Formats: structure tokens, sequence, C-alpha cells
């Protein structure tokens, strides 16, 4: 390579070089829990 | 066929139009940067030249062109919008980019009325040369392109009217730092000015929205949050209304407690009226706020608390949601039900809540913020007096519809007032609080006024700033910018003026600070953590006792320098305790780390020389001033590496700090499985911080079966929530 | 409750002062059997500058829908609700979108 590395000056040029609420509850399993 | 257009130049001229000026500009601003084009900017501009054209509207044209080519591919074009404009705000305000000298710049402001007089008073012409030597103008290319927009649309000097920009970031940065410490001693004054400015202009400290655009022009009110409660009186209502009026025209953002009023029905002087109900005194309410502020930085907003077991609460838990009648609807307010511990125990037994009247239950309102064990007994005496006016639910569908109308508008929030007065800095039998603010990270205490100028009634204001958790590469850190953080606050409370008396009674009695953090969630790719996975827990508990421990020492020196806040034998800390003993003991199972810092100590430096200030620590969302140190809001993961956040102009992409090398460390919001990883660090943090937190709570319906959001889950979350603590619950976000 | 003059004028300064203050007589007055009349013509126009050019004066409209929450806010429940009408010149810059505030047809705001 004979020039210092770079990223595509102009990117555009590649454009033409290729082609609701589940409303259930379980009050059940609420009790099972510690405040 | 050569046209030879013109363009105008700032200074009215013209001149032939040459591109070459366009090219130079540009490759000035992508200097260093990488995998930016020039050609791309210009062409993605569209700019359409026409013969005469201001060269303003094509400066502004490329800003925004490359504002828009900021994307995870080239994340560095927010350095080369952010350039442009910094150019464009040099010569809006200048008509060059070199600033002028600082004191030449301060003279003609203070002719001009932007500026405060005092600047020009307690400062000499030496001091202000001086000064100048402090700024560093290349500061102001270490801003991203939404740091800039906001600096322009909403904290730089200017004119509303207008639109002409008068200063630049480091005159802001300079002169909020001269005009907070310009009452100390000359020895030192100067070696804080340096010192605070630095940390600001450095992202060390963040400062809010009315501090960055406020801090040295005339009108002086920079409390970002101000907390007015409501007495059941005619006059205590009109009284709420005058205060908001006031404060929403100078930079405030209000709570306000209306859960005294009493019920509709309620008979009114005996009986010769009928109590219209809480609805019509709301709707009061929502005009004053969005009276007269939406012409200022930012509109007036206000967040509403009542108790969950009012008799209208199934009227007020849906005044938001857009259905409906305009008459039982206050949609343009938010709204924070208030629960405790009695409540949330209907709901996992399955029973009923027993609603009333706050007029027909003689002590239970106070009680059910102050005495849990007092409310107990009065709600379940209440609940068998059959000649006092009641109204069960099933506690499940009571529930389901407040976190229904939670879901839909995500604006309907929550307060554990049990938690906000077991853990808090406050004894419930002299000071309880009672209400939240705006963001639900404040909690102060209140009493209702029966004039504009009630003398006895007390309106809480407290000040912010943040810690920058990405700036910092050692706890210990801490310790100096807590010292610096503090003292300027402290000193602003004295600085700034009082548009309500009973405001000023309580910022002088307590002189309540909230300051909090910002950049948490870089501050845990960094360390290499994450929020759903529990991973950062430790890391959590060992990072916020730090950050409360340097903030205590920090105000408890201040209190042996000036004297303790007049209040403070009203605070928990004066009787000793600490918050490393409130705090809720299930916290023990999900966090093993122990104290590092001499809490013991400070403790007794407590007892005996007390504190500056009454609260110190608080988190706040911080949805704009994050933005100046390009920082992911507060304790908040962003919600992509290019996040999309509003402006005046229009949405900003906003990279995360150290993208390219840190994009993997990052859990992004939608990328966690749930909430009980971030509801555990919520809780962690609550262990120190004074006030509360500004959490959130998200949502992705894709995740759950048929693609709805479970109502179960929904609930498990919030219980998860109270177990370990938290105070409030903020935002809902639900995706898409 | 003595309060029996049916008639109640109140005029309305250009400052938050007395807007305040006019708020709150209304509210008074209006719990108390009385018909308001409010003179706010005063007030400066959409667009003027508010302390020099610190904000931006958001107009008449903003403050008309404050006075209007107050003269219904209490006095439904009583013998008769609150009613007012607001005064304003013919001259007054905003004159044109006054004019319209009772049309049923266009938002809200
Ligand atoms: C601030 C700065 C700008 N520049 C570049 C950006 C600008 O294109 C140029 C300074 O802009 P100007 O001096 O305004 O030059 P101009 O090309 O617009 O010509 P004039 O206004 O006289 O008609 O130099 C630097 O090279 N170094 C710097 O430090
Ligand atoms: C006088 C009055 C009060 N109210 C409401 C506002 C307050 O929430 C509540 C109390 O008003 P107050 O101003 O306390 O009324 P009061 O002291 O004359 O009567 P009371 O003995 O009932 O306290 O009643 C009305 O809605 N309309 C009215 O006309
Ligand atoms: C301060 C302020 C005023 N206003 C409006 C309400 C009044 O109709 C008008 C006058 O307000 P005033 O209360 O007269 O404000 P001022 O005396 O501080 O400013 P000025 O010197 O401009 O009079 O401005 C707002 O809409 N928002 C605001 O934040
Ligand atoms: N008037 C008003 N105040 C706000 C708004 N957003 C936030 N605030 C106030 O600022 C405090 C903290 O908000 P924060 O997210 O830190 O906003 P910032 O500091 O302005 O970036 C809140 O408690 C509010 O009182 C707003 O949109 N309008
Ligand atoms: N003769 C010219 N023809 C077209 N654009 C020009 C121009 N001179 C300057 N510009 C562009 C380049 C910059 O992006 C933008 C602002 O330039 P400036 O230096 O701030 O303004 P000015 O040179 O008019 O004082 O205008
Ligand atoms: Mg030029
Ligand atoms: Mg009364
Ligand atoms: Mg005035």
């Amino acid at each position: 390579l004979p020039f210092q590395t770079r990223s595509n000056p102009i990117p555009w040029i590649n454009t033409w070089l290729v082609s609701q609420i589940d409303s259930e509850v379980d009050t059940d399993d609420l009790s099972n829990f510690q405040l | 066929m050569n046209q030879n257009l013109l363009v105008t130049k700032r200074d009215g001229s013209t001149e032939r139009i040459n591109l070459d000026k366009i090219h130079r500009v540009l490759d000035w601003a992508a200097e260093g940067l990488h995998n930016v084009s020039i050609s791309q900017v210009e062409l993605r501009s569209h700019i359409q030249f026409y013969d005469g054209i201001k060269t303003s509207d094509i400066h502004e044209t490329i800003i925004k062109a490359a504002a828009d080519l900021i994307s995870r591919d080239a994340p560095d074009y927010q350095y080369l919008a952010a350039r442009l404009a910094i150019f464009h705000l040099r010569k809006k305000a200048y008509g060059q980019f070199e600033p002028p000298a600082l004191y030449d710049h301060v003279v003609k402001m203070v002719e001009m009325g932007k500026y405060d007089n005092h600047l020009l008073e307690d400062y000499t012409e030496e001091e202000f040369k001086q000064m100048d030597t402090f700024i560093d103008h290349d500061r102001d290319m270490t801003f991203s392109y939404a740091a800039v927009k906001q600096l322009e649309g909403k904290y730089l000097v200017q004119n509303r009217v207008t639109g002409e920009i008068y200063e630049s970031a480091q005159f802001l940065y300079i002169l909020v730092a001269a005009c907070l410490f310009s009452n100390y001693p000359r020895e030192t004054r100067l070696q804080y000015v340096k010192r605070f400015y630095d940390a600001v202009s450095t992202f060390k400290i963040s400062l809010p929205t009315p501090i960055m655009s406020g801090v040295r022009t005339p009108t002086r009110q920079f409390s970002s949050c101000v907390l007015i409660e409501c007495g059941d009186s005619l006059d205590s209502i009109n009284a709420t209304s005058s205060a908001i009026v006031k404060y929403v025209s100078q930079r405030a953002g209000i709570g306000i407690n209306a859960g005294r009023i009493r019920a509709l029905g309620s008979p009114i002087r005996g009986g010769e009226a009928f109590h219209t109900g809480c609805i019509p005194f709301y709707k009061h309410f929502q005009t004053a706020v969005k009276s007269c502020s939406q012409g200022g930085v930012r509109g007036g907003a206000a967040t509403l608390f009542y108790p969950m077991w009012h008799l209208e609460v199934e009227s007020l838990l849906v005044l938001k949601n857009n259905r409906g009648v305009e008459g039982n609807r206050v949609r343009h307010m938010d709204y924070g039900v208030q629960i405790n511990k009695l409540m949330y125990t209907r709901l996992l037994k399955g029973e009923d809540i027993t609603l009333f009247s706050p007029s027909d239950v003689p002590g239970l309102y106070d009680a059910f913020f102050a005495d849990q064990e007092e409310f107990e007994r009065l709600y379940t005496k209440y609940e068998k007096d059959d000649s006092i006016r009641k109204q069960r639910v099933k506690a499940v569908e009571l529930f389901s519809l407040m976190m229904q109308e939670r879901a839909s508008t995500g604006r309907i929030y929550i307060q554990n007032v049990d938690h906000c007065n077991t853990h808090s800095p406050f004894d419930p039998a002299i000071a309880p609080v009672r209400q939240s603010n705006l963001c639900l990270e404040i909690a102060l205490p209140t009493k209702p006024l029966n004039d504009v100028n009630d003398e006895n009634g007390e309106i809480a204001l407290c000040t912010l700033s943040a810690f920058n958790l990405g700036a910092i590469n050692n706890l210990d850190e801490l310790e100096e910018l807590a010292i610096l953080a503090v003292r300027a606050l402290d000193a602003l409370l004295d600085y700034q003026d009082y548009p309500i008396p009973a405001a000023k009674r309580g910022a002088m009695g307590r002189r309540t600070l909230g300051i909090g953090v910002i950049n948490f969630a870089y501050y845990l790719a960094k360390h290499g953590k994450r929020y759903s996975d529990g991973s950062a827990n430790n890391l959590t508990h060992k990072t916020f006792e730090a950050i409360q421990y340097y903030l205590l020492k920090a105000s408890n020196e201040l209190a042996k320098e000036q004297g303790a806040c007049p209040w403070f034998n009203e605070t928990t800390y004066a009787k000793g305790i600490l918050p490393i003993d409130t705090y809720k003991k299930d916290l023990d199972t999900i966090a093993n780390e122990p104290l590092h810092y001499d809490w013991e100590a400070l403790r007794e430096s407590i007892k005996t020389h007390g504190l500056r200030n009454s609260t110190l620590s608080a988190l706040m969302p911080s949805e704009t001033s994050s933005q100046i140190s390009n920082a992911t809001n507060g304790i908040e993961p962003p919600r992509g590496y290019v996040s999309i956040k509003a402006s005046k102009d229009g949405i900003l992409r906003q990279v995360v700090p150290d993208y390219e090398h840190l994009h993997d460390a990052y859990e992004l919001l939608w990328e966690m499985p749930g909430n009980d990883g971030y509801l555990q660090l919520v809780g962690i943090m609550q262990k120190f911080i004074d006030q509360s937190i500004s959490a959130n709570t998200n949502y992705d319906p894709s995740r759950f079966p048929s693609g709805k959001v479970p109502m179960q889950q929904l609930l498990k979350d919030l219980l998860t929530a109270y177990k370990f603590g938290v105070k409030t619950l903020y935002y809902q976000n639900t995706r898409d």
C-alpha cells in the first residue's frame, strides 16, 4: 500500500457501483410473597 | 450560462458565492475525526442556492446535515456537528470566533440588563481579568452535538423573542462559579471560583437547568423542585394556586398535595352547599401550571398527589386517560398515588380496601404518613363505623385500575409513604414527609398555607446537582467533589430570592439539597457489570455508600464553619440516627458488601456539630442537564447506542460515551429481561439516598405470550419494589 | 354566610400579582352566590417580551383559562353555579383570537 490508511471519503459512491395488558391476576400467587 | 449569484454575509454585505468557504469550515470541523466525509455533509445538505442567500442559513443547514449523519458506524459526527454549532454560536454572540475578555463582556451584559448587577459590585476589574486566566475556551471543543443544542436552546443567556444568543459556553461556567462563591471571603473566594469552574467545565459536577440557565441573570430562582401542600379550605387552595403561578414563572417544577381536599358530595358549611369535588380544583391547578412558563426555558409541569384510600380515587386515577368527557379529565398534569403497607396487604390477602373522604376520618390522614400503627388502628375502626361515609372496593380491582392507567399513560406514579418516613432524614412526629415532586426524587416536609404570604406554612424547596460517575477514577475523588458541590448549593440558598414567603421558610430552615448522579450506565460498563443479572449489586452498595458518606462529611464540616441549619433538631440525624440504620433490612439478602467508611466517627461528628443541610442526596432523572457531558442520564440505561432525545429544533442523536470501546459492555434498556435487576439497584441506592430516586419500570410487550403485558407482572414488580424499600416509582416505559 | 351582592366587578392588572389576586377574589365571590365580571384587557398580547426578553409571553388565553377554572371551581353545588363575563377592548392585539373563544370548533388550546 503506497498511501495512508483512510476511510472512504465519498461513501455515497457505493450506491452506484453495485446492484395490550393481560387483565388476569392470581391473588393466591401474590399471597405467596413477603413484603 | 453562469449567473454569478450573491450570498449575504453576517454583516449584511454581499459577495460572490464561493464554495471554498464551505469546504474550509467543514474540513476544520472534521479534523482529527474518523469515518466522516465532507462530501457527504455537503450533498446531504441539499442546500438550495438563491441570489442573496443568508450566510447564516447556509451554516445552519449544514449543521442539521452533519447532525443527521450521527450513526453507529460513524459516531464521530457527534463532534463534527458540535464544532459547526459551537462555531455558529460564537458568531451569533460575538461577531467573530475569538471571545472577548471576561471583564469586557460582563460590563456590556450588565449594562444591557442580561447579567445581574451585583457581578460588577462584588468583583473588581483586577479580579475579573484574573478569572479570565481560569477560562479555557478550548473546552467548548469537548461538547457533543446534543450538548451544544441544549446550550443554544435552553442554557445560554438569550432573547426568547429575538432569538439572539448573548454568551459563550465557558462564560456560563465561569460566571455560575463567580456568582455562587461571590459572598465567600476574599482569601479563599477565587480558589473556589477556579475549582468550581474546572469541576463543571470538565464535567465532574452536573448542574441543573435553572442553575445553568439562571445563575448570573437578574431573576434569582434556581431550585428545580417546589413542593406545596394544600389544605381543605378555599383560602388554602387560593394560596396554593398563587404560589404555583409564581414558581412556574421562575424555572421551577412543582409537586402538589391536594389529598386533603374533601371528597365529592361532602357537606359545605354544615350543609349549605354541595361539595363539587376535587376535579374542579385540579383543573384550577392545571391552568395555574400551564399559565405562563411556556415562553421561558421550559414549560411548567406538576405532579399532584392523593392517597389511595381517598373516596374519589377511582375518578382520580383516570384523569390522564385520553377517553371520556372533559368534565372528568385533567390530562396535562401527572399524578402520584400514595400507598402504605396496609394497602398492599389487602391486595396480597385478596381482601377489600375501604375508601374515605379525608374530612370524615379524624386523624387518619396525618397517621397515614407518620404513624403506621396508629393508621391500622384508625383505619380498621373507621371500617366498622357505619355512621361514617365509606365505599368498599376490591383491593385487586383498585390496584388493577391504577396500574392500568399507569401503563397506558406512563405518568401515574407511586409513593410508598411508610418508606418515605421510616427511612427518612426527618422525624415523622415533627416533620413528616407527605408528598413528592414532579419527578418523584424529592421527599421533604410541607405545611399548607392560609394566604399567599402565610408565615406559618412551609413550601419545600430543593436545589440539585449531580456527580458524573463516568468522570471519576476513584471513589475517594468524591470527597473533594462533594465539598465543592455542597458549598456551591448551600451558598446558592443565601444568594437567591424567594417569591413565596412560606418557601423561604423551609429553604432557610432546612437548607435541603438534592445531589444525584449521572452516567451510571457508562459507569457499570467500565466495571463490566450489568443491570439485570445483579452483578452490580455489591458495586452499587460500595459506590453509593461513598457518595452519601462524602456528602454528609462535606455538609458536616460546613456545619462547623457556619452553624447547622436552624431546624436541624427536627432531623433524625440530630438524634444520631443514620440512613445505614433505617434502611429496609431485606436489602441484606441482595447485597453482602460491608461498610467501608467510618460511619461511627461521622455519627458522633453529626451529633456534635450537626449538618448544614437537612437532606443531601436525591437521584433525579437529569433528562436535560446530563446531555451537556454527553452522559447516560441518571441511573437509567440508554435506550440505544445512538439515543434519540427531544429538543427545541428537533430530534437529537446522542452517542453513548466511549461507544467504540464499550458498546458490548452496555446493557441497553430493552436488552433487560425484566425489572428485578434494576429495582434491586434502586433499592440498594435508596439505602444511602436521603430522599428518593426517579426509578422507571420498563416493559416489552413482545417478550410476553400473546404480545400483551400481564397485570400479574405489573403487580409482582410493584411488590418487589416495596420489598426492597423503594420509595417512589417514576415513568413506566412500554416499548413501541 | 353574609354575602348578598349579585354583581362583582374585578379589574386585572398586567402582572402575576394582579392575576393571582384576581383569581383568588373570583374563587371567594363565586362561592358566595355572586356573578363575576372580569376585565382582562390590560394583559399584554401574545409574543410580547417578558423581563426585557427573558421569556416569551404566552398570551391572554392561558390566563383566561385560569380565570375560567376559578369561576367553575366550587359554586356548582350551592344555590347556583358560578358564571363570569370577561371584557377586552376591540383594538387588543389578540382580538381575532378572543372573538372565537366560545365557538365549538377548533382545538382546546
Ligand atoms: C476557529 C478556527 C477557524 N478556522 C477556519 C474555519 C473558517 O473557515 C475560517 C475562519 O472563518 P473566517 O475568518 O470568517 O473566514 P471566511 O472564509 O468566512 O472569510 P471572511 O469571513 O473573511 O469572508 O478558518 C481555522 O482554520 N482555525 C480556527 O481556529
Ligand atoms: C365555601 C366553599 C367551600 N368549598 C370547598 C373548598 C374546600 O375544599 C372545602 C372547605 O372550604 P372552607 O373555605 O374551609 O369553607 P368553610 O370554612 O366556610 O366551611 P367548612 O366548615 O365546610 O370548612 O369546601 C366549595 O367547594 N365551595 C364553597 O362555596
Ligand atoms: C414572569 C412572567 C410574566 N408573565 C406575564 C404575566 C403578566 O401578564 C406579564 C407581566 O408580568 P409581571 O408579573 O408584571 O412580571 P415583571 O414585573 O417581573 O416583568 P415586567 O417588567 O415585564 O412587567 O408577564 C408570564 O407569562 N410568564 C412569566 O414567567
Ligand atoms: N418546569 C419544569 N420543570 C422540570 C421539567 N423537567 C424537570 N423539571 C424539574 O427538574 C427536577 C429534576 O429534573 P431533571 O431530570 O434533573 O431535569 P434537569 O435537571 O433540568 O435536566 C424535577 O424535580 C423538576 O422539578 C420540565 O419539563 N418543566
Ligand atoms: N462567499 C460565500 N459563499 C457561500 N458560503 C459562504 C461564503 N462565505 C462563507 N460561507 C459559509 C461558510 C460557513 O459554513 C458559513 C458561515 O460562515 P461565517 O464565517 O460564520 O460567515 P461570514 O463569512 O458570512 O461572516 O457560511
Ligand atoms: Mg467568515
Ligand atoms: Mg373550613
Ligand atoms: Mg411587571
